[PDB]
């Protein structure tokens, strides 16, 4: 993806899974998960931002 | 004891190790996220099972993960 | 009488059956505990953390299904005891017309067939009533210290 | 390294809520801290207590009670000179807090990872798969 | 008649609950003055109980044996006044309650503040909507088949299992 | 004919909390979801909200208008 | 003069911005809605002001204008009850025949068939019957007319609105400033002397020129429109000396010290008069006149600005002695630095005194024909016990918001808290102690009883006929009260109460009082009303002194006063903090005070209610079955609850069918509140989650994501709806019960 895009999420796990966020940075480093990803629903935590891997996420 | 895990989710935010009342975790090197840092649980003998740790922690499904298992006198928190 | 009873007893069918089915489906896992099968079937909660989880696990949706499963059943069998005793006595008309509200069920079921019941013991005497008038306090007493 | 006993207490007219018969049989536990002052601080087991100028020094029956303590006493009178020492009733004393001389949220090389999971939280076995068998669910 | 039941117009259950209604109002007012205010309420209601009664009775409403009303909802047509048109009435209301929700819902979804709109109601747009509601089962029907209504399964979060 | 009834009843209403609670128990413990691929079991589960929310509905629509229309002749 | 009033002028500008921004007062909440949480957490906030400020100033003029705001609204509830009494009341047909008419000022609109409320209370008259005493408060006061009672409710208009303007004028153009309000000893000198000592003063001086006077000449039977209107016994000093021949010498016994003139309208004459059953209003006057020299003289104890005076630190300071450390040294900082500790006092003396009332107003009827109208006396009995339990659980309440707040230790050191806090252990021990032998020793008692009689065995029964528990302690004081007249207090002329034994009293062939005997099921029920009572301070006081730390958390401070938990380790730490003991001991007072009304009804009924007829002998309203019958649950069950419910559940088609629904409905809300009670949040979210599904696959999932609960809402949602079904069933069945038989 690149940064500012639209991502609709692919983790079975997240509270956002397949839900559309948008893509704030990307870590060029090796980091395990380097799409950073914000959303407007808060998570049940209040979280509204979370890290995924390339593989976790689909441009819309 | 009670078992607790860190999975690779882990960014790093120190937030788990600061909340812990019992010193169960600490921060180890690492090379997997930004921070360079992992949590750790070297001494969960002495963890409690509070739960803080899992509610410090920022990640979308929690990178501590707690799992109450065998009940003893620290992990029971018993002064008696 | 019949017919809005009837639809009560719909109504503790399905919502038992809610209870118990989304106990077996969300047992896996849900959005509060996405990995709540690596914690087992009994398990107290996951902490305060994420607003709270008390009660989240598949058995406390057992737990909470068997209130609705005692209502169910009390429903079926105060239905079935008053049209029979009503019948039994030659009185079918005082079901007919007192089962359309819930005062009927108050008065002319529960308080009005307690008489002989809690009459099993008195300061005027006994008689073989007794033991159940002493059961019927009992069992007022067990269930409330379960609360 | 090793636990002064002759380190002097704070100064406490005693609680009901201090250590039981539990503690000198089973494990005791001591934190020993520098203040600058004589001030009053709250303990975790009761009323208040006032800290001698210099080294202080405390049992309790708890971990989590010496700790509690020293969240305490690094918030509201910033001493970051706190040990925490596990007793045994066989005399021997085991240093606690911090385990190796640098606090566990700051990072320190030579800590090796205990409970790190290589995948995700989601990546675990499903139970029916380790059901019969030893496997661990964590892969 | 239907189902074994009388007609209440001819019930005589119904009969002795109408003279029951007004002999226990009557010993009522049989404790007041003619002019009193008391009076003019009871024969007021005397006159509202015997109304209704008679309403009743030549309605096609059907008595049992407690000579009170009984409703048949089973579809058929000489008794669609008790159930079919008073739901035909209620689910065009609630259909356009949930239309009038619903699009409110979707407007306030692309406002600055998505959240204020919902608990600070912009109050002229939401009368707008109201106004629509008129017409919710042609406008939510297309709605339906122009795929607007339905959003497909893999844009809807779900739990992992 | 009275205590008959009741009790069978209540064995009944524990029988069937037993039979949900052990579908439970089968899902958490005993089921893989591996061997199952696209069975009617996990199907179920594919659709368990849909499931769950019709439930919730109809217990709802028959509670609102069962206690309501009860109220009403009260 | 370092008492002075001090003021910041304009403070707070009168704008209407911050009304359109809902959670203004919070920085959490000013940020706007996420989730529903918002919704529920802006209300449960938004009077804790010490949670939004930090300065002890803008707290304390929330406060003040805050309490302006309450008086408003009483102001405004009184003058609406003059209001229907005045409009929509039976008031004058009343005050003709007290003992024929039922008071009503309730009407209601004929809609749904609701107008069968409109019942027949007598005079003339259709509507719901009233229970409040106001018409013995009017006649009391001697109102004598509906013209009267408009000026009353135009007093009370007037006052309302001068409330809320003082509200609104003191916190937006004239603040006090936080040294004005820190001003203890001078508050006290004002409420002490000023409030209390001229409030007495100016009623006794209403009493004495209105009341005496008006009910003097209702007593001897003069028609109410026949009467003088009350100025005329103001100037008319000859009119009054026909009633009351001491008011011909005037003023001059009062200045000369020659009091003993004034016994014509200033008696300690005890007892109640014979007319209305009611207390001696020459009585209440001279009352009134002792209570207002007393608060005057105890208002000028503390030091102002003037050297005269104590000190209240002085006082506190040297009250200590070996056994308590420093003694009562940082109390006085305590109580002018805290609002929730002067709070938690105020409140448990508040409710101890509703508590009072109670007990004083029954047994001592204050107003005439109050003691045999029944249904009032029931219901101020069991309203003021509820108000009474109620205010002591909130002084637990905010004595623990205290220690978790505004207790410093610093500040605190070897005094009485730090000693209290430093033997809790001992204290809840003993405590835990008491209550399982007082419930062992007094439920128990019944539990022998339940089974002796269930087993043919009621020679083995704990029973004035069997084994006798008397209460020979209560039955000597009864006998010293008796013996008060004349002995120990001799210029009384008859007893305080003839609940101490004595005569029976009867005003239109109905019971006024009559003595109380206590027998083996009073000592019963007073030692179940000692172990419920030890109960519930064992719950409240443990929350109090463990609401900084225990042995299970050793922070419990850092998580705050309400807090769900600490997690489901150390075992499981649901339900650890200060307020989940307020939550559990707020269940307790509901036992507790439903077995005192429940008390109070049946020995009333029994024993004391009822008609007197030729040879003086009373027919009590249940025939005296309380004696051999309250022994046993099963008499409580069946010859309480059973046989009282009888009018509530027939009431339907009459003007008490409104009862008979409140019945019905109070039972469901109860039952309700188990949803809330036994269940727990993380069932009702993943519950929840299915039907945001449904709204997700129609497109009309809300942006207020919806939650369940919070753990600690759903403990409040269930609290709340177990109190207003417990409580909203008793009120039903006692009011029925007692508008139909009493
Ligand atoms: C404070 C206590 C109090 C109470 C409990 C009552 C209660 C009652 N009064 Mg009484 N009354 C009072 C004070 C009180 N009154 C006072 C002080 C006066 C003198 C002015 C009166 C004068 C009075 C008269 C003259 C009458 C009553 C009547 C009634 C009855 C029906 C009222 C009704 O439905 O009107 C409802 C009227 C409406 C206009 C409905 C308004 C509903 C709105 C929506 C409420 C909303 C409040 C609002 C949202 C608050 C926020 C403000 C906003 C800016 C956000 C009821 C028993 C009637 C009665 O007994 O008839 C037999 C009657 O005729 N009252
Ligand atoms: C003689 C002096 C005096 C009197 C009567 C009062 C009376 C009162 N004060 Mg106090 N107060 C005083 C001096 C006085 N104050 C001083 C000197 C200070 C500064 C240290 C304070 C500081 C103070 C605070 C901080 C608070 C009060 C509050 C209250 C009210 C308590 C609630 C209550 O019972 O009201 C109901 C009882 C009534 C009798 C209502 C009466 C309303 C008016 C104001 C009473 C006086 C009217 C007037 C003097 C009488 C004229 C008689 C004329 C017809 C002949 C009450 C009105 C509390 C309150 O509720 O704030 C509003 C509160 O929070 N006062
Ligand atoms: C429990 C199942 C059930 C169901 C679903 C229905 C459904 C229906 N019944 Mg009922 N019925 C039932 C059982 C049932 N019935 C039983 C057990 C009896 C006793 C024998 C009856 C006796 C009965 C009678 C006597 C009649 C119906 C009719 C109807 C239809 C009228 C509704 C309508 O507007 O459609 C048709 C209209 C439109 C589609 C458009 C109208 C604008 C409807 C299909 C009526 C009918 O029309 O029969 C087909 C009719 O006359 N029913
Ligand atoms: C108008 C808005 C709206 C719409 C279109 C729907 C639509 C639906 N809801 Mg409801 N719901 C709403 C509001 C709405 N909901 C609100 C406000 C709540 C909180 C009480 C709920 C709570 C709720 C539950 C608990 C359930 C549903 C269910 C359902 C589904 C079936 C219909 C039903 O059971 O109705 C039931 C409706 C209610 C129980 C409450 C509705 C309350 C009012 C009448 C609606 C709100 C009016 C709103 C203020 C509109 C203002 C418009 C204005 C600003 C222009 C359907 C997806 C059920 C489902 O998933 O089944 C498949 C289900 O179990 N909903
Ligand atoms: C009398 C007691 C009572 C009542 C009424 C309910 C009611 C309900 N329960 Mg609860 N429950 C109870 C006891 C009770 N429960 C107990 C003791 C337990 C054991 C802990 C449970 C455990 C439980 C679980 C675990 C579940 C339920 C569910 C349900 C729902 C099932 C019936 C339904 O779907 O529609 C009936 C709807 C109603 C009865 C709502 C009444 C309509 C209201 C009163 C409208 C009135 C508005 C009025 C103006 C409000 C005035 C407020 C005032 C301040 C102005 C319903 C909300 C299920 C659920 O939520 O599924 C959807 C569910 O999963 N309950
Ligand atoms: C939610 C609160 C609440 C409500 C709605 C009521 C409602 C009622 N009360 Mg109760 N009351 C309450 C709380 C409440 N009370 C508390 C907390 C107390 C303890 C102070 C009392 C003490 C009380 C008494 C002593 C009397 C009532 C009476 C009444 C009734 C007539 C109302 C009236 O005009 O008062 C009229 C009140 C009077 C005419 C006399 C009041 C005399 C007291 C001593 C004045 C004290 C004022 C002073 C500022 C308070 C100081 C408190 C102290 C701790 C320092 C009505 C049923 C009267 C009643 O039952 O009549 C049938 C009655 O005589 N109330
Ligand atoms: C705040 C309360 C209050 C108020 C405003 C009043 C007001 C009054 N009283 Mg009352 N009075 C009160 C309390 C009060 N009293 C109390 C508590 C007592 C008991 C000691 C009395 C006993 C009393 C008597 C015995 C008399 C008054 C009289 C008067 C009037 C004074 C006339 C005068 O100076 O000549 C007084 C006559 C002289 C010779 C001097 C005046 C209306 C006099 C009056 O006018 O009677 C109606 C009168 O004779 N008062
Ligand atoms: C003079 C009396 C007084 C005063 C000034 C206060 C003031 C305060 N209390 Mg205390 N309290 C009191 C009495 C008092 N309380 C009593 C008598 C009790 C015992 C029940 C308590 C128990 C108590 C607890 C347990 C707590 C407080 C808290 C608070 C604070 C927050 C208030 C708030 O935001 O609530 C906002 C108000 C509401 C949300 C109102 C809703 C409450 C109920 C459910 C509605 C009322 C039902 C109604 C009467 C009947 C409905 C009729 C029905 C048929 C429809 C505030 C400092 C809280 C705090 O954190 O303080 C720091 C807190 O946790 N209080
Ligand atoms: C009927 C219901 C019921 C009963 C019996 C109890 C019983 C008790 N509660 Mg509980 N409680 C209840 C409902 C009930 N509660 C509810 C609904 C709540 C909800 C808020 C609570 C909340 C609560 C709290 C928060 C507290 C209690 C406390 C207590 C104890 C009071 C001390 C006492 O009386 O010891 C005596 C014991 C009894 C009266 C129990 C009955 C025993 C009788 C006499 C018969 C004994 C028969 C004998 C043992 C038979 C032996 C042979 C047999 C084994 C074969 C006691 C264990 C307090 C406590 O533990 O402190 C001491 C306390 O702090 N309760
Ligand atoms: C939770 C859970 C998870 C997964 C595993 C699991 C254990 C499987 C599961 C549990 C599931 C559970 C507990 C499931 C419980 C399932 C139940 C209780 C099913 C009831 C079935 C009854 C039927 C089909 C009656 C049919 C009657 C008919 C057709 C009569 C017809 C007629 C005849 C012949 C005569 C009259 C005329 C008519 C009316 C025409
Ligand atoms: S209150 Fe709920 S979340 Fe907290 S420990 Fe208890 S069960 Fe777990």
């Amino acid at each position: 993806v690149k940064r500012g895009s639209k991502v609709r999420i692919l983790r079975k796990e997240s509270y956002w899974y397949q839900d559309i966020g948008t893509v704030a940075t990307i870590d060029t480093s090796g980091i395990r998960y380097p799409v950073v990803v914000r959303f407007e629903k808060v998570s049940y935590s209040g979280v509204n931002t979370n890290n995924f891997s390339l593989d976790e996420v689909v441009e819309v | 004891s009670h078992s607790v895990k860190v999975y690779d989710t882990c960014i790093g935010c120190t937030q788990c190790v600061r909340a812990c009342p019992c010193d169960v975790l600490e921060m180890v090197s690492w090379d997997g996220c930004k921070a360079g840092q992992i949590a750790s649980a070297p001494r969960t003998e002495d963890c409690i099972g509070c739960k803080r740790c899992e509610t410090a922690c920022p990640t979308d499904f929690l990178s501590v993960r707690v799992y109450l298992g065998g009940e003893t006198t620290r992990s029971m928190g018993l002064a008696y | 009488g019949d017919f809005l009873i009837h639809h009560a007893i719909a109504l503790a069918l399905h919502t038992t059956t809610l209870i118990l089915v989304k106990g077996a489906l969300d047992a896996r896992g849900s959005k509060l505990m996405p990995d709540k099968k690596d914690f087992g079937y009994a398990f107290p909660c996951d902490g305060p953390g994420r607003g709270g989880t008390c009660d989240i696990s598949a058995w406390d949706a057992f737990y909470l299904s068997m209130f609705w499963m005692l209502n169910t059943i009390g429903w079926v069998t105060f239905y079935w005891h008053w049209k029979h005793i009503t019948i039994w006595q030659g009185n079918a008309g005082q079901f007919n017309e007192s089962s359309t509200y819930i005062m009927g069920w108050l008065r002319d079921y529960l308080w009005l067939n307690s008489s002989p019941l809690i009459n099993g013991y008195n300061p005027f005497g006994m008689n073989s009533l007794s033991v159940w008038s002493w059961m019927f306090l009992f069992g007022h007493l067990i269930w409330a210290t379960g609360f | 390294e090793t636990l002064n006993l002759q380190i002097p207490s704070p100064t406490f007219e005693g609680s009901t809520g201090g250590w039981l018969r539990a503690a000198e049989v089973e494990e005791k536990y001591a934190i020993t801290w520098t203040s600058p002052k004589e001030q009053v601080f709250e303990m975790p087991t009761g009323g208040a207590a006032i800290m001698r100028q210099g080294e202080n020094l405390l049992y309790l029956a708890r971990k989590e009670q010496c700790l509690a303590l020293a969240t305490q006493v690094k918030n509201s009178f910033k001493i970051t000179d706190y040990k925490v020492y596990r007793i045994f009733p066989s005399g021997e004393v085991q240093y606690l807090h911090p385990k190796d001389g640098v606090f566990p949220e700051k990072v320190n090389a030579g800590r090796v990872g205990v409970g790190n999971v290589s995948h995700s939280i989601g990546k675990n076995l499903n139970p029916a798969q380790i059901k019969f068998t030893s496997k661990s669910f964590n892969g | 008649d239907v189902a074994g039941l009388t007609p209440c117009g001819e019930s005589k259950e119904f009969a002795r609950r109408l003279d029951g209604s007004v002999k226990k109002l009557q010993t009522r007012l049989s404790k007041y003055e003619a002019g009193t205010p008391p009076a003019l309420a009871l024969q007021k209601q005397i006159d509202k109980t015997k109304n209704r009664f008679d309403r009743y009775g030549k309605a096609g409403l059907l008595c049992g044996t407690d000579g009170l009303p009984h409703l048949i909802t089973d579809g058929r047509w000489t008794h669609s006044g008790e159930f079919v048109i008073p739901g035909l009435l209620f689910l065009y209301v609630a259909g356009w309650i949930g239309w009038v929700g619903r699009s409110y819902v979707l407007f306030a979804r692309t406002a600055d503040k998505p959240t204020e709109k919902e608990i600070i109601i912009d109050v002229p747009v939401a009368l707008s909507f109201v106004s629509t509601g008129f017409i919710w089962p042609f406008s939510a029907f297309k709605e339906f088949t122009s795929g607007n209504l339905i959003v497909p399964a893999d844009e809807i979060t779900v739990s992992p299992r | 004919q009275s205590a008959l009834y009741t009790h069978h009843q209540y064995i009944a209403g524990f029988l069937m909390v037993g039979a949900f609670a052990h579908g439970a128990i089968f899902f958490v413990r005993d089921y893989d979801p591996e061997q199952n691929k696209n069975n009617v079991l996990a199907r179920i589960l594919d659709h368990k909200e849909a499931i769950i929310s019709h439930l919730s509905w109809v217990s709802l629509f028959l509670g609102f208008h069962t206690l309501g229309i009860y109220v009403h002749n009260d | 003069k370092k008492v002075s009033i001090t003021v910041d002028r304009d403070p707070v500008a009168t704008s209407f911005e911050k009304w359109a921004q809902p959670g203004h007062f919070s920085r959490t909440l000013a940020k706007g809605p996420k989730t529903t949480t918002w919704i529920w957490n802006l209300h449960a906030d938004v009077h804790d002001f010490d949670s939004h400020t930090n300065s002890l100033e803008d707290i304390s003029r929330k406060i003040f204008s805050a309490h302006f705001g309450q008086l408003s609204i009483i102001f405004l509830w009184l003058s609406g009850m003059y209001f229907h009494g005045a409009r929509f009341s039976n008031y004058s047909a009343w005050l003709s025949n007290p003992t024929a008419v039922k008071p009503s000022a309730q009407v209601v609109w004929p809609i749904v068939g609701q107008e069968v409320l409109n019942g027949d209370v007598g005079g003339g008259f259709q509507g719901v019957q009233v229970t409040s005493g106001f018409f013995q408060i009017w006649r009391s006061s001697g109102i004598t007319s509906e013209v009267e009672l408009y000026w009353c409710a135009l007093a009370g208009l007037i006052m309302s609105g001068l409330m809320i303007f003082a509200g609104w004028f003191h916190y937006h153009k004239a603040a006090p400033k936080l040294e004005w309000f820190q001003n203890a000893e001078s508050m006290l000198n004002h409420h002490l002397s000023g409030l209390l000592g001229l409030g007495c003063l100016s009623w006794a001086g209403h009493q004495i020129h209105v009341s005496l006077p008006v009910n003097k000449l209702l007593d001897a039977g003069v028609a109410p429109q026949e009467i003088p209107l009350p100025h005329e016994f103001l100037v008319n000093r000859d009119l009054m000396a026909q009633l009351y021949p001491s008011f011909s010498k005037g003023l001059v016994p009062f200045f000369t010290l020659n009091w003993s003139e004034y016994s014509d309208f200033l008696t300690f004459k005890g007892g109640l008069n014979p007319v209305t059953g009611g207390l001696w209003l020459s009585d209440t006057a001279h009352h009134h006149l002792a209570l207002a020299v007393l608060f005057i003289v105890a208002g000028h104890m503390y030091r102002t600005n003037w050297g005269i005076g104590h000190s209240m630190k002085e006082i506190l300071e040297a009250h200590k002695g070996p056994f308590t450390g420093e003694g009562h040294k940082g109390l006085y900082e305590i109580l002018t630095t805290s609002w929730h500790a002067q709070l938690a006092i105020n409140l448990a003396m508040l409710g101890s005194v509703s508590i009072i009332v109670a007990h004083h107003m029954y047994a001592m009827p204050p107003y005439p024909y109050i003691a045999t109208d029944y249904p009032t006396q029931l219901s101020i009995f069991t309203h003021h016990m509820w108000i009474g339990g109620f205010c002591v659980c909130g002084g637990a309440a905010h004595a623990g918001i205290f220690m978790v707040r505004d207790y410093n230790p610093a500040q605190n050191y070897n005094n009485l808290l730090d000693r209290v806090i430093r033997h809790r252990d001992a204290i809840i021990s003993h405590l835990n102690w008491i209550c399982i032998f007082l419930g062992f020793h007094s439920f128990g008692l019944y539990i022998h009883n339940d089974t002796m009689r269930a087993l043919g065995r009621t020679q083995d029964m704990f029973s004035d006929t069997a084994i006798q528990l008397k209460p020979v302690f209560a039955q000597w004081v009864q006998s010293i009260h008796t013996l008060a007249p004349g002995n120990t207090t001799p210029n009384a002329l008859a007893t305080a109460s003839y609940a101490f034994g004595g005569d029976v009293v009867a005003v239109g062939n109905k019971v006024a009082m009559m003595p109380i005997s206590l027998g083996t099921a009073d000592f019963m029920v007073h030692h179940i009303h000692a172990f419920t009572i030890h109960v519930t301070v064992l719950i409240l006081l443990k929350g109090v002194l463990f609401s900084r730390n225990s042995r299970l958390i050793p922070d419990k401070a850092n998580l705050g006063f309400r807090f769900p938990c600490d997690g489901p380790g150390r075992g499981g730490t649901c339900q650890s903090s200060a307020w989940d003991s307020v939550f559990l001991g707020l269940f307790w007072m509901y036992n507790c005070i439903s077995v005192v009304i429940f008390h109070f009804s049946w020995k009333m009924q029994s024993d004391v209610w009822g008609t007197v007829q030729s040879d003086g002998t009373v027919t009590h309203i249940t025939g005296g079955n309380f004696a051999q019958s309250a022994i046993t649950i099963n008499g409580w069950l069946r010859d309480f609850l059973w046989a009282q419910a009888s009018q509530v559940i027939q009431s339907y088609g009459s003007a008490l069918s409104a009862y008979g629904l409140i019945f019905l409905g109070a039972h469901f809300i109860w039952a309700f509140s188990l949803m809330f009670l036994f269940s727990g949040r993380g069932y009702w979210q993943e519950l929840i989650e299915s039907i945001v599904w449904a709204h997700n696959k129609l497109n009309v999932a809300p942006a207020i994501q919806p939650r369940a609960l919070s753990i600690t809402q759903g403990r409040a949602v269930g609290l709340a709806h177990y109190l207003l079904g417990g409580i909203g069933t008793t009120w039903a069945f006692f009011l029925a019960r007692i508008i139909s038989v009493g």
